[PDB]
Formats: structure tokens, C-alpha cells, sequence
């Protein structure tokens, strides 16, 4: 049994868990029975003598930051004093350890690593930021578990105390806004939750207002969360600025179109992901055989998808099979479970109609603006292809995604009605251009749809229902 | 049956979601929609 | 060290203590219990009619398996 990782009978001995054990008893024996100096003068000899050393006596010093608390503070002194990259190492095992090993990482470690994030921060080490958005890609979507609470608490406590610091990196103010925004949907339901929803409001908000340009780095996206945490008052008026007052926001924001017509990156896309989830639908997009998918699905949804607060997350999850996943044609042509195929599993499971019809615009989100020369047919084609493919099995998901796709383009945002017009109209010529689907009217047109939705269907394109 | 159905479904959609959300008179299961905030 | 030579594999489903679990080349039941029998999960990999023990938990998820033919 050790003091970093969860384990039990059943778990092989942890490689990572192991070594740091090694390095702790390295740094205990020169430092039993001496002084304070004595022991930073043995200390400071030993990590002269080569890297190898140096390493020992970091990583050695960090487990005991996460292991003895009442030590922990002379360990990070006597860290910062011998350490001879700028505690490059030690930010190095603390990604390694939060992208790996964070799940079973113990209580007590957990409590010591936020203690010693703040630490790292407040001394401006290099690389900190990049530490602080590592550690929310741990702040599970759609969970409301004592502990995933407490840390998008403990993250956004340091990120609050130390806005000065956070304001120096325009990439973690873009990353902590889409992170907040988000998790914002999922904290209502206690009095514990409303608490900290409002700490995050404040603070979405205060950045928005404050570095508005630098949040609208992450494209189209941001609409999406803005729009999912519309009705909460400090996002009515942020609402009424974006739509009457862009400019106030930003003399270089001249209003929503801007927004739309630009494209998110994948590195927003994938933050809300843990890495745990990402590990099980990549796998599930490269390994495993098409008919071959019902007892992985299983394991995901029993996870990940079975309560009510998981729903929110499988908007996430379909932003990143369009926008991130991208097969090869290798791939492409086997007979490897398809994205449409996860795509409409995720659809399935949906409980509620609001996740449901989240789902169904984040599945439609790059068609409304759509344009060939930027986007790609790989964010469209999930969509044309779970309709295509669902007609004969489950023609009532093929109805639906039809009639939401005619639906939304009035109503989406009534002054760009013509904008999202065009951008359906050009991802469905798109989409017969590249032969995703060679011709539409099959589709359109088909014997098994409701005849009043073929009308409007061809109401709306005409040009396709021939 | 229809207005019925509409004001049902938005109104669980407000107890519930911070979203923006209105209602369509869908025979296919989009009762609500979720748009941009109207002024 | 496959199943249908009868050693890795993902445990499919929980049966009072029996479990299918499977690699690439089928399926097969194996018995375990006391408290690891209460640890065992479907989707985790294990390292290693019905098959008698010890057992690791070496990962979970991603692997490729089948369910036939089932050698019990």
C-alpha cells in the first residue's frame, strides 16, 4: 500500500507511484538526524553531482509536499533553494501525474498538489500556466461528485486570488473562460453548487468584460457556452452588450457575426474532455469493428452517462467527435465503428428534451455558418451521415435532425437568418461535392418521412428535392 | 396538443437549464429549441 | 497463453462469483471470489469448463476482443 495512489488488492503496483517512493527515501536518509542546514548543505552537494541527482531530490522532495503536510512547507523552501531548472522536473511529473494518474491519486495528495499549484504560482514559475490548464482538464463535465466540485472550487480560487498573473497569458484566460462557461451549466441544485456557480459567474464575466478580445480567440464556440448560460442575469446583460454595445466589449469586436464566422480550436474542443474520456473514444474510433461497439458503449455510458447532472457532457462529446476527430482513409474505408455511429448512440441517450436538443445543435453547430474555404467537410459529415444511415433502422432520428436542420435556420438568430441560410445551403453542397452523399433528394424526398416534412423540406431548399 | 406541449416543454427547460430556449410548434420532437438570446 | 489454446484478458460481464471475459479469440468463464470477486468490473483487463487461479487489474477499456466462440 502507498501514499500516493489509491490501490487495491486487485491493482498491479504503479511504475510512477514506485519511483517517487524511491526518490522520497533518497531525500528522508540524507535529511534523518541532521540539522535544517546540514541537511540543505547535503541536499545542495547531492544535486551538484549530475541531473540524475538533481531529479531524485526534486521528485523526492514533491512526494513529500504531497504526502506529509506538516512538512510541506519546509520542502518547498528547500525545493525552490536547490532546484536547478526552475522546477522544470517538477511541473513535469505534476502533468504527468494529473494527466495519468489523477483519478486514483489519494486525498491527501490531491489537497497537497492544489496547495502546491498556488505555491508555484505565486512564485511565477515558468510554465505555471500551462500546469493550471492541465489541472482543469481534470474538472470532469457533468458531474457533480463531492470531489470533482471541490476542485473546479480549488482551481478557481487560485485563478481568482491570482488574476494579476492570469491576466499575463491570454491562452489561460481564453481556456479558463471556455473551462467556467461551461461548468457553470452543471453547478445549480444545492447551496453549495449556487455558491460556487456565482464565483464563477464573477469571474467569466469580470474576464469577458476586462480581455473580451483575448476570450474571442475561441471562435464560434464561445456563442454555444454564452448561449447555454443565457438566462442567468450577469449573462442577460453580458447578452444585451454583445447584441447592442459589441463595441463596449471591444472597439475591435464589431458584433456576433465576427464570432460565428470563425472557427474553434481544437484545443478548446478537447480541454473538456479528461483525458480518461478521450483515451475511450479514441480507441473507440480506431480499434473497435462496426456491429462489434454495444458492450463499450456500455462501459462509457455507466461512467459517464448514466445520471441526470452527466447529460450536459454529451454536447462536449459530440463537439469533439466532429470538430477534433478527424480518421484517416485508411481508417475511413475499414469497417472501424463510424463517427455517425457514436454520434447517434449519443443522441439516443439523451433523457431529457433540453439535452436533446443541446445535442442536436452541437451536432449541427459548423452547418450555420458553414463556409467551404474554412471549414471542413469532416464537422459536417456526422450529421448528413447519421440522418443518411439512421432512415432505414430509426427513421424518427432521421425526422427529427431534418426537421431541427429546417427549424433552426430562422430561429437560431433572426437578423442572420440569411447567413445561416447560406451556411446550410453551402454545407449540404459541400456535402454532395466531396460525395459523402452523392445526391440528396434520396434523403430529402424519402418514401418513409412524413410528407408535411418533406414540404417544408422543399419549402425551404427546393434546389435539393428534385 | 400542440400550444399544450410547447408550454410544457419550455417550461421544464426554464426550471432546469440555464439555456436559451423557444418554443416550435415540431411534430418530430423539437418542441424547444435552444437560439441566440432575443431583445 | 490465448484463450482457445485453454494470459491477458477484459472481463465482460459479473455474474454467486463467475465471469466471462475474453480476448481476440473468444470467450470463456472463469471463477474468482472473496474480495477481489467485489473489485472485478466489466471493462477491466486482467492478467493472469471454467478457468481457476493470481490476478492483476492492469488497465481497463481499450482492448480488442471476441465473443465467440465461447469455450464454456
Amino acid at each position: 500500500g502507498g501514499r500516493l495512489l489509491l490501490s487495491t488488492s486487485l491493482d498491479a503496483k504503479d511504475e510512477l507511484e514506485e519511483r517517487l517512493e524511491r526518490c522520497m527515501s533518497i531525500v528522508t536518509s540524507m535529511t534523518a538526524g541532521v540539522s535544517e542546514r546540514e541537511a540543505n548543505d547535503a541536499l545542495n552537494a547531492y544535486v551538484c553531482k549530475g541531473l540524475p541527482q538533481h531529479e531524485e531530490i526534486c521528485l523526492g522532495l514533491f512526494t513529500l509536499i504531497l504526502t506529509e503536510p506538516a512538512q510541506a512547507q519546509k520542502c518547498y523552501r528547500d525545493l525552490a533553494l536547490v532546484s536547478r531548472d526552475g522546477m522544470n522536473i517538477v511541473l513535469n511529473k505534476i502533468n504527468q501525474i494529473l494527466m495519468e494518474k489523477y483519478l486514483k491519486l489519494q486525498d491527501t495528495c490531491r489537497t497537497q498538489l492544489v496547495w502546491l499549484v498556488r505555491e508555484l504560482v505565486k512564485s511565477g514559475v515558468l510554465g505555471a500556466d500551462g500546469v493550471c490548464m492541465t489541472f482543469m482538464k481534470q474538472i470532469a463535465g457533468g458531474d457533480v461528485t463531492a470531489k470533482n466540485i471541490w476542485l473546479a472550487e480549488s482551481v478557481l480560487d487560485i485563478l481568482t486570488e491570482q488574476r494579476e498573473w492570469v491576466l499575463k497569458s491570454s491562452i489561460l484566460i481564453a481556456m479558463a473562460v471556455y473551462t467556467y462557461l461551461r461548468l457553470i451549466v452543471d453547478h445549480h441544485g444545492t447551496a453549495q453548487l449556487q455558491a460556487l456557480r456565482q464565483k464563477e459567474v464573477d469571474f467569466c464575466i469580470s474576464l469577458l468584460r476586462e480581455r473580451f478580445m483575448e476570450c474571442l480567440m475561441i471562435g464560434r464556440d464561445l456563442v454555444r457556452l454564452l448561449q447555454n448560460v443565457a438566462r442567468i442575469p450577469e449573462f442577460e446583460l453580458l447578452w444585451k452588450d454583445i447584441i447592442h454595445n459589441p463595441q463596449a466589449l471591444s472597439p475591435q469586436f464589431t458584433g456576433i457575426l465576427q464570432l460565428l464566422q470563425s472557427r474553434t480550436s481544437r484545443k478548446f474542443l478537447a480541454c473538456r474532455l479528461t483525458p480518461d474520456m478521450e483515451t475511450k473514444l479514441l480507441f473507440m474510433t480506431s480499434r473497435v469493428r462496426f456491429g462489434q461497439q454495444k458492450r463499450y458503449q456500455d462501459w462509457f455510458q455507466r461512467q459517464y452517462l448514466s445520471t441526470p447532472d452527466s447529460q450536459s457532457l454529451r454536447c462536449d462529446l459530440i463537439r469533439y467527435i466532429c470538430g477534433v476527430v478527424h480518421p484517416s482513409n485508411e481508417v475511413l474505408s475499414s469497417d472501424i465503428l463510424p463517427r455517425w455511429a457514436i454520434i447517434g448512440w449519443l443522441l439516443t441517450t439523451c433523457t431529457s428534451n433540453v439535452a436533446a436538443s443541446n445535442a442536436k445543435l452541437a451536432l449541427f453547430y459548423d452547418w450555420l455558418f458553414f463556409s467551404p474555404d474554412k471549414d471542413s467537410i469532416m464537422n459536417i459529415e456526422p450529421a448528413i451521415l447519421v440522418m443518411h444511415h439512421s432512415m432505414k433502422p430509426h427513421p424518427a432520428i432521421t425526422a427529427t435532425l431534418l426537421d431541427f436542420m429546417c427549424r433552426i435556420i430562422p430561429n437560431f438568430y433572426p437578423p442572420l437568418e440569411g447567413h445561416v441560410r447560406q451556411g446550410v445551403f453551402s454545407s449540404l453542397n459541400h456535402i454532395v461535392e466531396k460525395r459523402v452523399l452523392a445526391h440528396l433528394a434520396p434523403l430529402f424526398d424519402n418514401p418513409k418521412l412524413d410528407k408535411e416534412l418533406r414540404a417544408m423540406l422543399r419549402e425551404k431548399f427546393p434546389e435539393f428535392c428534385s | 396538443h400542440i400550444a399544450a406541449q410547447q408550454k410544457a416543454a419550455l417550461q421544464h427547460a426554464h426550471a432546469h437549464s440555464s439555456g436559451y430556449f423557444i418554443t416550435q410548434d415540431s411534430a418530430f420532437g423539437n418542441l424547444i429549441l435552444p437560439v441566440l438570446p432575443r431583445l | 497463453t490465448f484463450v482457445k489454446d485453454i494470459l491477458i484478458f477484459i472481463v465482460l460481464e459479473t455474474g454467486v462469483r463467475t465471469c466471462k471475459v475474453a480476448d481476440k479469440t473468444g470467450s470463456i468463464n472463469i471463477s474468482v471470489w472473496d474480495d477481489v470477486g467485489n473489485l472485478i468490473q466489466p471493462g477491466d483487463i486482467i492478467r493472469l469448463l471454467t478457468l481457476y487461479t493470481d490476478l492483476q487489474k492492469i488497465g481497463e477499456f481499450c482492448m480488442v476482443y471476441s465473443e465467440v466462440p465461447n469455450f464454456s
